[PDB]
């Protein structure tokens, strides 16, 4: 079970890719938007997933938002569950 | 949105030269320009990404700098292949948008132009019309003259003129100079030529033919 | 291989409207966006809009008239550009261009250029340009070919199929008449000629027609 929490690392990669994909659709349109490339975009899913959320880049949009919300609970709970399995195998 | 200014228009340089063009943006964009290389009559052509990125293909000669608002896309030493329109465009913000372009002259040395006149084919009198060609070819300044005379007396009317850009071959110019009269016009003359007058000469460049 | 083939040219009466279409080939993801530039003669280029075709959405310059829809054929690969209701202002050369989704446009396709006149198609008249019996050569001889009476615009006009391109010139078309006539210039040793063949090709893409004409002496 504890390595089978490390599902969560599988399910956050693919909100990860799915999010920076997601991000760009859902931004390009936006006058002003920044969010608008896929490499950056891609930064700027963990930055928000792991909740550092910098300030570099951010949505404007309303989807973009909505994607972002996903993305930040997928990483909230995701890293959640790593750190209670590390937490307990020692 | 993002404006991209691109001055001065055109940049004059001798051979050999290093040249730099710029663009400014209206506000900070990183590093996310690109620019783009567009000769006469072709499509344009990626040389530098993401402000100093090399592509592949692109002579070593090509390199570009700056972040921010301001940029810079440089050619050590330039030669004639260089000549064209040379565009930035950012990609930091939507929507996309692109300067408005800087033109490469370069200043070479003087040429006379080579003249060559031409009598109306024989396919195109056997339709009623008559064409008499004249090329000014390859030669540099662009400033130059062409006269018409039909027997010795100046001709006018039925002549169109036409001048190519600085040529990305050798950085010279060209000019035609197209004569059409009816057959019949043309059956009742007898000598046409052709005078060019340029820089290179205090006395004009003369060629000619008989219809006989 | 080329990776973006689009069209040479289109003809439209003012007021209707055309369907423009760029054919892709090479590498293909989903992060690709296709994009469409017009651009004006003698002016620059204008970004129009661009599409996903993995996705089927489609983004436009919003400091522009909207004069386009886009759509994409994610079987053929191919995108198209309709332009409707269009005028002279709509006359113009529309690039199509491809970007990995990040940020620059890797590849253009060679442009379609666009008419919007009332004047009919007209396939131009190939006469060649040999020089008179009392011209003088040098080391190099010029030869030519006269095109003219063709519309609309653009015709390519290439030397031995393509294999000359050195001294060659081609100088831009003047209008008269709703005609454009124009003439092109090669420059060859003057011993390989006639003993090496000097043919000019012209193609007229308005009129699906391509014609060749070979430079002989004079009689
Ligand atoms: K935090
Ligand atoms: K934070
Ligand atoms: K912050
Ligand atoms: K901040
Ligand atoms: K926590």
């Amino acid at each position: 079970q504890w390595r089978a929490a490390g599902a969560a690392t599988v399910l956050l990669v693919i909100v990860l890719l799915a999010g920076s994909y997601l991000a760009v659709l859902a931004e390009r349109g936006a006058p002003g938007a920044q969010l608008i490339t896929y490499p950056r975009a891609l930064w700027w899913s963990v930055e928000t997933a792991t909740t550092v959320g910098y300030g570099d880049l951010y949505p404007v949009t309303l989807w973009g938002r909505c994607v972002a919300v996903v993305v930040m609970v997928a990483g909230i709970t995701s890293f959640g569950l790593v750190t209670a399995a590390l937490a307990t195998w020692f | 949105d993002i404006l991209l200014t691109q001055s001065p228009a055109i940049l004059s340089v001798s051979p050999g030269e290093r040249v730099s063009f710029s663009c400014r943006a209206s506000q900070s964009i990183g590093t996310d320009i690109h620019w783009y290389q567009q000769r006469t009559n072709g499509s344009p052509r990626l040389l530098i990404k993401y402000a100093s990125e090399s592509i592949s293909g692109i002579p070593s000669r090509f390199s570009g700098s700056g972040s921010g608002t301001d940029f810079t896309l440089s050619i050590n030493s330039v030669e004639s292949e260089d000549i064209a329109n040379y565009y930035c465009q950012q990609s930091n913000r939507w929507p996309f948008t692109f300067g408005s372009g800087t033109k490469l002259e370069i200043k070479r040395a003087d040429a006379a132009p080579t003249v060559s006149i031409f009598p109306p084919s024989s396919e195109q009198l056997t339709s009623g019309g008559a064409s008499v060609v004249c090329f000014l070819n390859n030669f540099y300044p662009k400033d130059i003259n062409v006269k018409w005379k039909i027997d010795g007396s100046e001709r006018q009317n039925g002549v169109l003129n036409s001048w190519t850009d600085q040529d990305s071959k050798d950085s010279t110019y060209s000019m035609s100079s197209t004569l059409t009269l009816t057959k019949d016009e043309y059956e009742r003359h007898n000598s046409y030529t052709c005078e060019a007058t340029h820089k290179t000469s205090t006395s004009p460049i003369v060629k000619s033919f008989n219809r006989n | 291989q080329v990776q973006l083939q689009q069209p040479g040219a289109e003809l439209v009466k003012p007021g209707a409207s055309v369907k423009l279409s760029c054919k892709a080939s090479g590498y293909t993801f989903t992060s690709d966006w296709i994009h469409w530039v017009k651009q004006r003669p003698g002016h620059g280029l204008e970004w129009i809009g661009e599409i996903i075709p993995s996705y089927g959405r489609a983004n436009y310059n919003e400091k522009i008239q909207k004069k386009a829809t886009l759509t994409a054929d994610k079987s053929s690969s191919t995108a198209f550009m309709q332009l409707s209701s269009l005028t002279s202002e709509d006359s113009a050369v529309y690039y199509c261009a491809r970007e990995r989704g990040d940020g620059y446009f890797a590849v253009w396709g060679a442009g379609t250029t666009v008419t919007v006149s009332s004047a009919k198609t007209t396939p131009p008249s190939v006469y060649p340009l040999a020089p008179g019996s009392a011209a003088q050569t040098n080391s190099m001889v010029t030869l030519g070919c006269l095109v003219k009476g063709y519309f609309p615009e653009p015709v390519t006009v290439t030397w031995n199929s393509g294999s000359l391109s050195s001294g060659v010139h081609t100088f831009p078309a003047v209008l008269q008449s709703d005609l454009y006539t124009l003439s092109s210039s090669v420059t060859v040793p003057s011993s390989s000629w006639p003993s090496e063949t000097v043919t000019c090709n012209v193609a007229h893409p308005a009129s699906s027609t391509k014609v060749d004409k070979k430079i002989v002496p004079r009689d």
